[PDB]
């Protein structure tokens, strides 16, 4: 990641895949 | 009133209740069914009131025990007299104290241990030795191995004394209850009479033999040159030679002119500069003034001679608002309950080990006792342990006392009651105070370490960093170091060299005492130290006080004093009696005393000896290193333990070896322990099980059923193993350390 | 005379008499033949 | 039989304690024991420290239920005297507990039915893992 | 003065004592004349009070020993902690009014005086109790920390 | 059930002496007893206890 | 809130309600071993599980069983 | 004499408020007006919790970002040289 | 390094602030009783 964008897209895939698992969570409670 | 009361011919002494093996208690008298019975056979052989019920019996099997333990003590003392004569290096210790290693057992050559026969110097190969015994019979006066030989046989000839009087006073005359309760006249003798003319005779030792013999041994004179001690009692003009005053005779004594004993009878501060030793002439003074107070202390009580205090009339009479009745009662409690009394004074004999152990390094009272470190390092340590497990002593007995000898129907008396009436609120506040105290003394190494780890040490506690100084030790200390100019106008000197006045003592090169300092290492420390004292008054306090019932079980008393737990239920309620309180308590003892040991061991290496060449120039052993290293844990661990653990490691091959073996052993021995202090009694019963079975189908059952351990039994085992461990470990580091580098 | 023949039929009696008979006996047999290793039969 | 009803009798003499009433006592249950003593003795209380009994009928008011039993255990074992306590609520709702049918639980008596008594030898209980998704556990049954 | 220890409302089946301590003229007073045990007035001013006093007697601890202790920025940083550490305070406080209060329950508070008298019980113990008890903290705790930076490190009088 | 000093052994599974032999002292003959054996062994259980009643059907060895 | 059990092996020796510190075990007319009397535990909302009661019965294995389930104030043991 | 009842059953379980100062009014009206309107709307703990973690988050945030070089350490970076490894790496 | 201004956003924003508002949402899921 030794470019500035790919930082950014890491986190918006990382929030993502945040909600992903948040969902998942809800649904396995 | 007071009278003699004996019973004639109590019990006839013979072998029959020798035979049957448990014969005290009834409910093992039976027989062996299965193993917990070789097990608490010898836990309730000593439990006299367990066995029965009248005080009567359980005091004269009381007074016999005293007789056998007076036995064998002086069977020690006997051998240990006999040993200074026959194997050791004494004669020729006494030509140069300073160059010859005290050495006083030898060992057979059979494996190879010969080696532990070292070269201690004076043409002698042996154990050196460090319990001082080579400066104690210096400073009485013994200077031939002849000396030694006779009193060994006195000390024996006392032994088989005291075993007569032991089977005579249970067997041939034993007292009644009624006697033994005269506690009045008890102590009357035991003032006047043990303690008083005890001290008079001693005073009169020294001030005839030990005075003119260690004199001479000053100036310089060949120990087979002196004359023998009844050389002085039967020619005053060859005493007075030294201390002219013995021409005047007896006469100042019974004139009131006695100022002119000013020779003998001395007020001098300070040490002997060529000893490193207290002036004999001062402690012979000492003991003639205590011998007087003791006397004149021993006529208070009264006895059958109409004058005289009683100690009921004196308790009552302290009876405030407070603090409801008083101390009424008490007097009932001192006198028929052997436990009451054992509390109390196995708590101040303990403290008054403390204190001996802390005088008795600050003002050395023989001779070459300072310069040889290892004799000083083991006389505080194994004096300061002793303090330690005799107050732990004291509480387990007087929660035994509080457990089952204890009754309301007469203890309406509102002091003791009104201590009962509070503890939800005593161990509450020590509870606080001993939150407060850790967080406060070991934060505070904990904030060192980090800062000094994080490259920050401007933010340390260290005496650089922001300080911490104990004003009020050193004005303490700067008072008693003018004391003798102001406030103590005939003493010369200071009571000790350890105040911040005064100046340096050699003793042919090391030194023996200096001015101490008091820095921030030291605050803490000393914090640390009242912290783990308070948290083992906490548990020994709560223990005693919710010995008899609680919130949790409000009947623990019909329970008794020993017992596992009730039941899993309540949450649960493991470890709930007294005895589970003394059992937490000695771990909490042991920590305390560790620190302390490890406080003094490093300040002194630090700060206080060391060995000062000529021009003044003085190098202690470790280099000063305590003020600014001992105020993070890594510095204990580093500069303490790695440092000074790199001689016991290294021993082997040497004759220092079976201090690096002991070291391992108490090691295993230590870490043994976990497996009884982390386990429980039902793993261990049902493996056994599957053992048996194996037994069993080769025919080799025992008849004795293999029962595992009870689960007090169990944690007995753990701490005795955990601290047999952990103080052997010390044993040898402190030793094979001290030997080798002082 | 018999209850001391009784005591000394107990268990830690024969035990301390039998263990030092054990111990006498290999002390003095190392004692004369020390420093062994290898059986040399 | 009518189980005793409480009253206003007076209270035993004590100079107080710390092992009283706590906050439980009045946002929950608390208990009061009652007995009858013909003298004036000093007897040991369950809290912590002494007491002495009055004359007569004497009203006491605890904690829990098993102090109220260990010290009823100790009059009627050292003092021979009968006794019975209650269980109170916030809301003043006296409840008889102790000698719930005037007999008690020691010696026998008609009209008393059993409660948790299998049929069975105790090494007979089938083992936990034929019921399982079945909440029966191995004894209910 | 005869004999000074009591059980409490003298009734010796309570956990306690009236020592001293506890019960006395000159303490009951001093206690009673304090905010949080002031029943009537409103929660609002008590916890502006509270807050005042804690906010201004907690910038001492910071100021004088922190990290930044040694530079020109001594009595901010000292501030800023302060005020760190009141509103973390007052998020505690909030989540507790949450946790233990509800919102139709009428009182938790006692309501009789030391003689049964049948008062009226503490409006504290409700949630829009500790609520405005919350909300008047934070603001005397952030208003005596800023007072206390200004007479500190603006004004004169060295201490 | 047995005969009075029979030496029988155990059968009851969950018993400290199962597979154990042991005398008969008095059985009891009434007319509803569930457990009217009545059995002392030599060697005590973990409670310490010697005596045990069991049912007919559940010892018997000779 | 735990659950007693008194298995039918129990010969009347009184001695499990004898033990029981909280008023749980009563007898009960049950004829079957010596002296038609049984244990019985209609108030086990009040053990605490002190297993007192076990260490009692002087059975083979045991003839009163307590078995430890959901905690509760009383059973906890609790006095604040 | 007695020490129970089941009608002042707050007489026999404690619940007396042992400092209770009932006091309606202790401070000047004026001031109580001018606090109330500062410190009323800070009362909806719904609407002050969630002020208060932001308000926390933006000021470590600011704080943490628009530091200062001489006062944190970790953000002054190294001003010196690397020490070398000791198996001559780097 | 190429940012250099995240670990100073992101470490005060993971180890101050998101434990300060997990514990409180915790403590709220705790301590109700619906
Ligand atoms: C002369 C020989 C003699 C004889 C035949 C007896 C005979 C008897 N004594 Mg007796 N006694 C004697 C001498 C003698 N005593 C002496 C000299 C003393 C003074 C110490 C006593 C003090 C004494 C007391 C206080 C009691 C008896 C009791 C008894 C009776 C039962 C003793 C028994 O079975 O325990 C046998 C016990 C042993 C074999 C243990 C011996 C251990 C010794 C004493 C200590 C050794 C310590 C040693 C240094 C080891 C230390 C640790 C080591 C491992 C490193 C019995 C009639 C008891 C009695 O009648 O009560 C009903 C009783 O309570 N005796
Ligand atoms: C607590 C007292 C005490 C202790 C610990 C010892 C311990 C010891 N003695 Mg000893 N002894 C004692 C009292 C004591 N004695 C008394 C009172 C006397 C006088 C009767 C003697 C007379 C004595 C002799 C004569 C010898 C020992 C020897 C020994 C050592 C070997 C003993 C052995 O294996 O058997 C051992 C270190 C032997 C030894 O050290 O051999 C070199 C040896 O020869 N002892
Ligand atoms: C703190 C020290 C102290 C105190 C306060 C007392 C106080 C007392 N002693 Mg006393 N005494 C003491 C130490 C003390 N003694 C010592 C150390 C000895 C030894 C004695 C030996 C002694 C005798 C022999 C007598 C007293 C008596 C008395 C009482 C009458 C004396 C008087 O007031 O005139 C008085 C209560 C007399 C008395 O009748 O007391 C009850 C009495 O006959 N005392
Ligand atoms: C003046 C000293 C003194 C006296 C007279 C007593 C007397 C008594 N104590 Mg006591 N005690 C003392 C000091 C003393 N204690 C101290 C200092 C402590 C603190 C550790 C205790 C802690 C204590 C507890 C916790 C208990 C007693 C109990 C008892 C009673 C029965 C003791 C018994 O049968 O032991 C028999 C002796 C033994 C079983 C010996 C055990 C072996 C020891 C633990 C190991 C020794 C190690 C040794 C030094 C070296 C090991 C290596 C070597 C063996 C190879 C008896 C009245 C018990 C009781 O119920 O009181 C009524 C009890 O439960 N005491
Ligand atoms: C090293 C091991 C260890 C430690 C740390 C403790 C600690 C403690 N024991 Mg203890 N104990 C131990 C071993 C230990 N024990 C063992 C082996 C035994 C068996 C014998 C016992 C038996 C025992 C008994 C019987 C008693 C204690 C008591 C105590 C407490 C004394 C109060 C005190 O000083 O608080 C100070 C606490 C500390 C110094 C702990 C370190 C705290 C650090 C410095 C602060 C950290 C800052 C912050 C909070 C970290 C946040 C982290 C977060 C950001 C993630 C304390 C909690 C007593 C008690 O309960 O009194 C209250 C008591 O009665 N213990
Ligand atoms: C240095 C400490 C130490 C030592 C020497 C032992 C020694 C032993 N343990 Mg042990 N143990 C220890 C610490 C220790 N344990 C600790 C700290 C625990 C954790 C509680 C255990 C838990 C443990 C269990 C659970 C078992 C042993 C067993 C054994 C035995 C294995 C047979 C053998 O090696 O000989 C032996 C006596 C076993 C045994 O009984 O052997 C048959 C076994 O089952 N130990
Ligand atoms: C299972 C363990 C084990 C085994 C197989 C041996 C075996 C041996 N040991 Mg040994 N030893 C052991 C444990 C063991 N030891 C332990 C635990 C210790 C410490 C107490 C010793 C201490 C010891 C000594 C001090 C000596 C031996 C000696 C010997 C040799 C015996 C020569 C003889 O007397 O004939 C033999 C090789 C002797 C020898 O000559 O070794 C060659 C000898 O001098 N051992
Ligand atoms: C180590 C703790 C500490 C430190 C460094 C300070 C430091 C200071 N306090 Mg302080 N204070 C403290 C604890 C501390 N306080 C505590 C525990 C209280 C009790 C609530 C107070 C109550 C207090 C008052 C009431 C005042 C100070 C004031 C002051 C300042 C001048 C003195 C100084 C900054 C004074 C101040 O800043 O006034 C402008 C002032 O008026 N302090
Ligand atoms: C599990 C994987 C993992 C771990 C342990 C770490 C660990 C760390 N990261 Mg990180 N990171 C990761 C994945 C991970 N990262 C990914 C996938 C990305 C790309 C989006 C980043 C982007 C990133 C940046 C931009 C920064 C860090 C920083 C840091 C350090 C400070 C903590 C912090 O601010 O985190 C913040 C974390 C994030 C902003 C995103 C989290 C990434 C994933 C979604 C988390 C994984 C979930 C995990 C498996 C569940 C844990 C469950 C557990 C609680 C039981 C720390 C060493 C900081 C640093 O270098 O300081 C020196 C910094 O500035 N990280
Ligand atoms: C220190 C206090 C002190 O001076 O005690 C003085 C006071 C003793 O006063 P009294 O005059 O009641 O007591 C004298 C005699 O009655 C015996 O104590 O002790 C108490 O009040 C209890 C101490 C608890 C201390 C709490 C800490």
């Amino acid at each position: 990641s030794i470019s500035d964008s790919q930082i950014i897209v890491a986190l918006v895939s990382a929030f993502i895949t945040g909600i992903l698992a948040l969902r998942l969570g809800k649904s396995l409670y | 009133e007071v009278k003699i009361m004996v019973e004639k011919d109590p019990v006839k002494t013979s072998f029959e209740k020798w035979a049957k093996p448990g014969h005290f208690s009834r409910t093992l008298a039976k027989g062996p069914n299965t193993t917990t019975w070789i097990w608490n056979l010898h836990a309730d052989a000593h439990d006299f009131d367990s066995h029965t019920n009248d005080l009567e019996e359980i005091s004269r099997k009381v007074f016999s025990a005293h007789f056998g333990q007076l036995a064998v003590i002086f069977i020690w003392l006997s051998g240990m007299y006999f040993h200074g004569a026959r194997f050791s290096n004494y004669e020729a210790w006494l030509s140069d104290p300073t160059h010859i290693k005290p050495s006083a057992q030898v060992v057979w050559p059979i494996v190879g241990q010969k080696i532990l026969n070292g070269d201690v110097g004076g043409g002698f190969q042996g154990i050196q030795i460090t319990s001082g015994f080579f400066q104690l019979w210096r400073a009485s006066g013994i200077t031939s191995e002849l000396q030694l030989y006779t009193t060994a046989i006195g000390g024996l000839i006392f032994a088989a004394l005291m075993l007569f009087a032991g089977w005579f006073h249970y067997h041939k005359a034993a007292p009644k209850l009624a006697w033994f309760q005269n506690v009045e006249s008890m102590l009357n003798h035991h003032l006047a009479g043990l303690l008083g003319l005890g001290s008079l005779a001693w005073a009169g030792h020294q001030v005839h033999v030990s005075l003119p013999i260690n004199r001479l041994l000053d100036a310089g004179v060949d120990p087979k040159e002196i004359p023998l001690p009844h050389e002085f009692i039967l020619n005053r003009d060859l005493l007075a030679q030294l201390y002219p005053s013995f021409s005047k005779g007896l006469t100042p004594f019974f004139t009131l002119n006695w100022s002119e004993y000013s020779d003998f009878l001395t007020f001098r501060g300070g040490l002997n500069p060529v000893t490193g030793g207290l002036w004999l002439t001062d402690t012979a003074h000492h003991h003639l003034a205590i011998a007087v107070l003791f006397l004149v202390a021993g006529h208070m009580y009264r006895t059958n001679f109409g004058i005289g205090h009683s100690m009921k009339e004196i308790l009552e009479a302290h009876k405030g608002p407070f603090t409801g009745e008083g101390h009424k009662g008490l007097y009932e409690i001192l006198t028929t309950s052997w436990h009451a009394q054992l509390a109390i004074n196995l708590a101040m004999l303990g403290s008054l080990t403390i204190i001996v152990a802390h005088h008795m390094y600050a003002m050395p009272p023989y001779p070459y006792l300072a310069t040889d470190y290892a004799t000083q390092l083991s006389l505080f340590t194994h004096h300061m342990w002793i303090g330690g497990f005799l107050v732990v002593g004291a509480a387990a007995h007087a929660a035994i006392f509080m457990v089952r000898d204890y009754d309301p129907t007469t203890q309406y008396n509102n002091l003791l009651d009104r201590v009962l009436r509070h503890r939800d609120a005593i161990i509450s506040h020590l509870n606080w105070v001993c939150i407060f105290l850790g967080f406060h003394s070991f934060g505070l190494y904990i904030h060192n370490d980090t800062m000094s780890a994080l490259g920050r040490p401007q933010d340390m506690f260290s005496d650089t960093a922001i300080q911490l100084q104990p004003v009020f030790a050193q004005w303490i200390q700067n008072t008693h170091a003018l004391a003798p100019s102001l406030t103590a106008p005939n003493a010369t000197a200071s009571t000790s060299l350890t105040w911040g006045g005064g100046d340096l003592v050699a003793v042919g090169g090391k030194v023996a005492l200096l001015p101490i300092p008091l820095g921030t290492a030291d605050f803490l420390v000393h914090h640390i130290h009242a912290f783990t004292i308070h948290v083992t008054v906490l548990i020994l306090l709560k223990g005693v006080l919710f010995a008899r019932s609680s919130r949790l079980i409000p009947d623990k008393a019909n329970l008794g004093f020993r017992f596992p737990c009730d039941g899993p239920g309540r949450g649960g309620t493991c470890q709930v009696s007294a005895w589970d309180h003394v059992f937490l308590g000695l771990f909490w003892m042991y920590n305390a005393i560790s620190v302390v040991i490890f406080h003094f061991s490093w300040k002194m290496q630090s700060d206080v000896w060391g060995s000062i060449s000529d021009q003044g120039v003085v190098t202690h052993i470790t280099g000063g290193n305590f003020a600014q290293s001992s105020i993070t844990i890594n510095g204990w661990l580093r500069d303490f333990l790695w440092a000074q653990a790199s001689q016991v490691i290294q021993s082997y091959g040497s004759s220092l070896s079976a201090y690096g073996l002991l070291f391992l052993g108490a090691h295993f021995v230590w870490a043994f322990s976990l497996m009884f202090l982390f386990s429980g009694r039902g793993y261990w019963q049902e493996l056994i099980e599957s053992i048996v079975w194996a037994h069993n189908k080769l025919k080799v059952a025992p008849a004795i059923q293999p029962r595992a351990l009870s689960i007090v039994q169990g944690r007995a085992v753990g701490v005795a193993h955990y601290l047999l461990g952990g103080i052997a470990t010390t044993w040898a580091f402190f030793l094979a350390r001290i030997i080798s580098v002082g | 005379m018999q209850d001391v023949k009784t005591y000394l039929s107990t268990a830690p009696v024969l035990a301390t008499l039998w263990f030092g008979f054990l111990a006498g006996l290999l002390i003095e047999i190392n004692r004369f033949f020390p420093d062994a290793l290898v059986l040399p039969l | 039989t009518p189980p005793t009803l409480n009253a206003d009798t007076p209270a035993p003499i004590f100079g107080g304690s710390t092992g009283g009433l706590l906050r439980k006592a009045q946002v929950e249950e608390f208990y009061v024991i009652t007995w009858e003593s013909p003298k004036e003795q000093i007897f040991e209380m369950p809290t912590g420290g002494a007491a002495i009994m009055r004359s007569g009928p004497n009203l006491l008011k605890l904690a829990r239920k098993e102090q109220c039993l260990a010290l009823g255990a100790r009059l009627r074992t050292k003092f021979k005297i009968q006794y019975q306590f209650y269980r109170v609520f916030p809301n003043g709702e006296v409840q008889y507990l102790h000698p719930k049918d005037g007999v008690y639980p020691e010696k026998v008596n008609a009209g008393r039915s059993p409660v948790g008594v299998n049929n069975r030898s105790i090494g007979k209980n089938a083992n936990p893992a034929e019921l399982k998704f079945a909440h029966k556990q191995a004894y209910d049954l | 003065k005869y004999q000074v220890i009591e059980p409490l409302n003298g009734d010796p089946f309570i956990g306690g004592f009236e020592t001293p301590v506890t019960s006395s003229p000159l303490i009951a007073w001093y206690l009673s004349n304090l905010p949080a045990y002031r029943t009537a007035v409103a929660p609002l001013l008590r916890g502006v009070e509270i807050g005042l006093a804690h906010g201004y007697l907690l910038v001492g601890p910071f100021v004088l020993t922190g990290p930044l202790r040694n530079s020109a920025v001594r009595g901010e940083a000292g501030s800023l902690a302060a005020a760190g550490l009141v509103t973390i305070l007052t998020m505690c406080l909030t989540i507790y009014g949450i946790a233990s209060f509800k919102e139709g329950e009428p009182s938790k508070a006692p309501s009789l005086t030391l003689t049964g008298r049948q008062k009226d019980a503490d409006k504290l113990q409700t949630a829009e109790g500790w609520a405005s008890f919350t909300g008047g903290w934070f603001f005397g705790g952030l208003s005596g920390v800023a007072w206390a930076y200004i007479l500190l490190y603006v004004l004169n009088l060295p201490y | 059930g047995p005969k009075r000093g029979s030496i029988v052994k155990v059968l009851r599974r969950e018993s400290y002496w199962f597979n154990d032999t042991g005398k008969v002292v008095a059985v009891d003959q009434a007319p509803g007893v569930r457990y009217p054996v009545v059995v002392r062994f030599d060697k005590v259980n973990y409670a310490g206890v010697s005596t045990n009643n069991y049912s007919p059907d559940e010892l018997e060895a000779a | 809130a735990h659950s007693v059990k008194i298995y039918d092996t129990c010969i009347g020796c009184t001695q499990c309600v004898r033990a029981c510190p909280t008023d749980v075990l009563e007898m009960v007319p049950w004829d079957g071993c010596k002296a038609s009397q049984i244990a019985s535990a209609p108030r086990t909302e009040d053990c605490v599980g002190c297993k007192r009661c076990e260490s009692a019965c002087p059975t083979d294995f045991l003839s009163v069983r307590v078995y430890l389930g959901a905690e509760t104030t009383r059973s906890m043991g609790l006095a604040y | 004499s007695v020490y129970f009842d089941l009608g002042e059953i707050d007489n026999t379980t404690g619940n007396w408020d042992l400092y209770g100062n009932d006091d309606p009014n202790r401070y000047n009206g004026f001031q109580n007006k001018f606090f109330e309107t500062f410190a009323g709307a800070f009362t909806k703990r719904g609407l002050l919790l969630k002020f208060l973690v932001l308000g926390g988050a933006t000021t470590i945030g600011y704080l943490g970002s628009t530091s200062s070089p001489d006062l944190l350490a970790i953000k002054n970076g190294p001003k010196q040289v690397p020490v070398m490894g000791p198996r001559g790496r780097k | 390094m190429t940012a250099s201004y995240l670990p100073s956003i992101f470490v005060p924003l993971i180890g101050l602030v998101f434990p300060a508002i997990t514990m409180a949402s915790l403590f709220i899921y705790i301590e109700q009783d619906e």
